[PDB]
């Protein structure tokens, strides 16, 4: 009964009820993430649907999970907010127990185990497909430090060397859009535009992904992460980037 | 027959005091900054002062393997209650109450009791205005609510009085640090000192370790 | 292993039988909206089994502590078991820890009870709760009111719209409030709009019962402001009902 | 050490307990027109020696904290559970006391060390009923006493007990009773910052337990 | 290890065999109950059927379960008989252990738990749907003291505001009949007639409910309960009431 | 119990969660892996594609890993399962070495891998399928020239030490094997063996859409490992790209 | 006869102390190369110095079956944590803290305590520049953070002082090897030697044996 | 009860090692065995198939398991090899623990238990049908010493009095062939010739059984057992016999 200093492993042994152990629900989201020199940005839409009905329009799907990482989760809304909270506690728990944060590779491995341990529930539709974005301080090069990691339902993880990735119902549209717009990414502001644009494109072709609501003023949420840590992009900066795009499509 | 309780009581109690008395000392005191932790500690890898939760700190004196074991269990209890409810529902009072129950049980049921003495401290949440809380928990599970400072480890009386004479209700961090250092030296340098504080100013994670250059500067 | 001050957790460990885990009597509509310095919540009184009316006096909205109320829709039996249990769970933590749970902890606790019923809900013993509360710790009293909805998997959402509903007539009630909301300026106008949205739901959904003049049975409501949660007096609603009825004639 | 006879063990165990209690802060519980009053000397602001158990049932203890907090929590579990399996109105102070007796009685006989605690379970009548409050004291031994007017536990009692007996009034107003209680506590040797006060107010419709603190308490004191 | 003073919780712990739950059984009955000032009355038919065959003609389905309550059970006969005996023991057991009877609400809650704990077996046909009739001593008003409680298969219980209720295969007919005849209830004699009449009507439209057998002299069984406790109504007084109704219909 | 000095069992005894025993009451997959023996050596190579149905999910995937100083494993099947197996098997091998101070005999390394495979049968029946190919150099063998070893495993753990001189696994394995059947006589050393290998993989990519061939636009090529008496080494990308272009211009 | 809490500890404690006192000796010291391990060991099949993880070494003195037991469990703990997270998350500090908890528990709960004393040493990762770390964990479960060297087994004071007087921070492996041997002889094929090396890319541990060992001396 | 059983031991300590599985594969083989005066001989083909594809051409299926016995296994290639390895250890383990080898009857019974304990897995394709050949030293007559034992999937075993037996996909053909050729067996040389011929005939009519490969030089493997113990027949001796048969058919 080795101690892995894992908060979830602890819960499993003594608090199973707390864990989202698993034996139509709101779903539908598109999350994108890309690498720009010396940085990584990640954004997600705000829609939630049950069948054809819009169940939510303010949903937040991208969360800063520690000073240098964020996670966006697509799939069944229930299962995703819980996953982000749990993962953040797991990360900070190891740090307090061991006085030092996990290496990036360790953080990835830990998330993969949480994912893989949900495959059975995901078969039944309580799916959670996460996207991980982080900046590695330990990495030798700050400019290329940014990291994007995707997970398949069995826990397989890939580190994308392409520089962009997406997950969710509109992810194909978002990825094709970034494929064209990527060369325009040269800093954190261009990269954040391209991200908000890829998400606009996804909302344009997928009814499950909501685009910018100018009537209620709800916009995608984003997080950017560079050597100085992870930060929530302010609504207003996103709203302005949205108008820019809308204005420019007209 | 059974065995004598008064006898067991006394011997087990004496054994615990001796281990602690022979141990390095630690002080924790309230300040404008919030709470200050100072302990004499030669080693550079082994902590006696740690973060438990957002605004909750931990300091101990006694046998290391024994209090590091308590520090971990405490972090497990906090993380778990904060997960099952909300971060804001975790309190210093609760962590202390747990340690009491725990040491109380170890004392009564284990082979040897724990040669430890500990302190759980809690500052207010970013923006609130609440007086810092300090608790001391004995090896036997006794628990005390301390208003301004706590002293544990080795020979205390000197250190305690020294502090009783010079305590300031809202000392600047440098001044408070100097006072603490003075009590410790008086009781019995950067290299020999481990320092950290629960900072009210910090928005979420109050705990901060004051090390090397910065410490030296603060010291003088 | 680790004590959590949770009554439900304790029950499984020592009293599993007490724990809860067609057709059965079901069907309800519940609404909740925020008015300045307050929140109000109301529900209908009907219960049906297929096409037959099984109940006409059913109460589905309960004050669960001094600053919160819960309204539950779904199988009537499972929804009433839930309100009682959730209130005990809340008061149990307060007595053990000498302090009430933060609003976010009360939500998280309800979400765990819901989620742990998913298996049962799949087989028809569904319970979809709506939570209304006033948060004392909130920075502004006006924005103090809270409305939280839960999906069958425990996912919870704090509504930024201003109103919400659950149950068989919930679409009708929501569409109605969408039009009537701007008229809410206080606890009385807000209570009016709630009773009207419930009227509209009973109009288009046979599973939601509207006010019955002959038997004097009317929706039940609860209003909650800085001074705590209080049951609206039946009579107060009855006269809000006639007002709407007469106004529709 | 050296093993002794069971008769000897009871005496030792018994002594070990008596000392721990005799060495702790004191608490008094007394009947009043308001219902039941709880006064204990607590320098501590966070620690509680007086708590609510159920609707009309309160608890007070003296002894080792971790040990009576432990019994406080168990009683709350027992009461909540019975109230849930039947109805809230079926939970009684008599039942909670009977339980504590069984518990202390077993800890005393089977645990490594007995519990250094003395406790009181008090019950006022339900909103609107008219029933004489009930007070029970339960010993470390697990013996249980039915007290008619007041109960004293913790530290050195005789002084407090006699003093309380001398000044006790059956219909004392809340203010008069509090003053008398404080005076009685003093004989064992007191402001808002060294006191822990609360009542089981019969007047309240459901949850009778109320803590009298700070400003409100201060005014009551003088 | 929390003592509930519950006979059934004791049973599950020690002697599970004795518990009812298991896994065309004889079944079918019509049971009615109504409130009259200062009282409540409850009556049930005597038939039992297996498919179309009459398996029983003397079956008693209404039992006094303590000094102020009675239960009538509709469903599989084997299940119903077991529930009534066990509930009465559970009630008297708590009284002997605690020296005081359960409050009316506690009695209800207890019955509800027994019902709900049979839901699995009910889905498989071992259905027991009880009706509880009681007089509450602690009720503020003696005239309104009588209580009628019905249970759905999941244990949901409802106290009847309406004044009457019925359960079983002929329950709809009995309920519609009482709806018309209820205003004629002014005392335990008028209320008793309205009860037997409702049962007569149920027998008229439902072949699973047996009406008064004048050839063998078998009649419905009834219990009445007022401030002086629960009594079995004597057969002859019911036979008399039956003949009145019959003669009056022809 | 009997201690086996097995990291797997220990995980099983105390850490079931860590173990890729994710078997329960379309995931990325698809790869072609080849391996052949040359005198005093063995070489192993694998493509970089990953697919989910018809969609290309990965183009940089590495499927061949050095697992100890004298062995490498290539796993084709579900991508998530295969990667987990490769890391686990390498730990299991080094774990036994540290505990016993001596590395497992080649036969012991085979047997151990076979047990991991066999214990995944139930999950493989459910689509969590990993089929490994093992390549190694046996120091203890009497002849250095015949030291190289190629072992294949069926889904039930059955293992076979290849007597042919080459083997392949994966969706394009029939094509790759038929190709090596013709090209094998050209293998005389490590470099000719490494060429044959990259060609067999080229032929597999030509007839199977699930196997990716050399991407000259992005510069992604098969990965390879060669193992002789001096141990296992990753072949450098440029040497493979060079070898690729040779084959490509030679097909044109 | 029967004994008291204070008594029991002295006895257990003594029993341990004697057993360690009576075993062969081992030294571990920091050097430019990283960490050096020297132990007097007659046997050719029984190790007292082992690899735990990539950059983490282990050395012990005391009863063999007892410290082999702890070597194994440390290898299990390190492999498991490196698998659950990443290899780079496994540290010497963690292994030491685990041994402390373990000896601490054996000492208090077992019929007999462990007659062992051990050292956990960690060098930096290939390319990093970090001061080696050395920890000594006693039978009691006490843990010590040593800056330059550690000595355990048999009679130490001599060996300790001998080293205190001659220790150098950046000594060559040959020089460090000579200094360590001198200290070891004072304490008194038959010698076991290995190093944790910073230069090695992944596995720092290396045993210096036979001809290479002779040449180095 | 210590049974001195290697398998029973694994069963309580290391189930993971056990071949048995619960919760397509390479297979196919033809194995023959016959009695000659003072001896028994056993031979098996070398092919392995997966569907129609030839998966192996060098497979050895006949193993000397002890000094006086050999086993040949048919069915799923992986299972058969595991069974052969395990059976040999089981035999030598009892000998070391008890200092004396098992009686022939005991060796049979032990193999039968291993077979039978695999029935569930056999139902799911992991079939292992073994054939056991042995010489009994303790047998009263040396000529009659040779034994052939076959096992059905349930562990039922039978000692063959007919003189020969076969198992596997081509066993019917091999048995019909031996039925005609048996009278020609008069010694170990003639007996080995008939065995290689029966296997030749099985390869002729069954595509899952491979016959002698003259291009690669792969031939059936054989084991002969007399009073002097079990020995592997050398390849050349068999190749020569194969050529005689081939020549003779042309």
């Amino acid at each position: 009964a080795v101690d892995l200093s894992s908060f979830t492993d602890f819960l499993r042994r003594q608090a199973p009820e707390l864990l989202p152990a698993s034996i139509q629900l709101p779903h539908g989201a598109t999350i994108v993430a890309l690498k720009y020199p010396g940085g990584v940005v990640m954004a997600g839409d705000r829609r939630s649907t049950q069948g054809n009905m819009i169940s939510g329009r303010d949903v937040r799907k991208v969360y800063i999970t520690d000073d240098y990482t964020a996670t966006g989760i697509a799939g069944t809304a229930a299962v995703a907010v819980e996953f982000a909270r749990l993962y953040a506690v797991e990360l900070e728990h190891y740090e307090k127990l061991e006085g030092v944060p996990l290496t990036f590779a360790g953080k990835i491995n830990r998330l993969a185990i949480m994912v893989r341990g949900n495959l059975a529930a995901a078969m039944q539709g309580l799916l959670a497909l996460p996207l991980l974005a982080g900046y590695d301080i330990h990495a030798s090069d700050p400019q290329s430090a940014g990291r994007i990691v995707s997970f398949d339902a069995a826990g397989g993880w890939n580190i994308e060397e392409e520089g962009y990735q997406a997950v969710g119902s509109g992810s194909l549209f978002a990825k094709s859009s970034m494929k064209k717009l990527y060369s325009q990414v040269t800093d954190g502001d261009s990269g954040l535009r391209v991200a908000v644009e890829a998400l606009y494109d996804a909302a344009d072709d997928d009814s499950a992904t909501g685009g910018p609501d100018l009537v209620r003023g709800i916009f995608p949420t984003a997080v950017i992460i560079d050597a100085d840590g992870a930060v929530d992009v302010p609504e207003s900066r996103i709203a302005e980037l949205a108008r820019a795009i809308i204005e420019s499509r007209s | 027959y059974f065995i004598s309780p008064e006898q067991a009581m006394r011997e087990r109690s004496e054994l615990a005091r001796k281990g602690i008395a022979r141990a390095k000392s630690v002080v924790a005191l309230a300040y404008a900054g919030g709470v200050l932790f100072v302990a004499e500690n030669p080693s550079r890898s082994l902590q006696k002062i740690s973060e438990l939760y957002d605004r909750v700190g931990f300091a101990a004196a006694g046998k290391f393997n024994e209090f590091d074991n308590l520090r971990r269990g405490g972090i497990q209890f906090a993380d778990t209650r904060g997960y099952a409810y909300d971060r804001r529902d975790v309190t210093g009072r609760q962590l202390a109450n747990v340690y009491a129950q725990t040491l109380g049980t170890i004392f009564t049921e284990q082979a040897k009791p724990y040669e430890v003495e500990l302190c759980v401290a809690e500052v207010a949440h970013y923006g609130e205005t609440k007086r810092p809380e300090l608790y001391r928990i004995t090896y036997d599970g006794s628990i005390a609510d301390e208003p301004h400072f706590v002293v544990m480890g080795g020979t205390t009386e000197p250190i305690a009085n020294a502090l009783k004479e010079s305590y300031a209700e809202n000392a600047s961090l440098t001044d408070a640090l100097r006072i603490a250092v003075a009590a410790l030296r008086a009781g019995s340098g950067v290299a020999s000192l481990e320092v950290a504080v629960l900072d009210a100013n910090r928005p979420r994670r109050a705990f901060r370790r004051i090390t090397g250059s910065a410490l030296q500067a603060l010291l003088v």
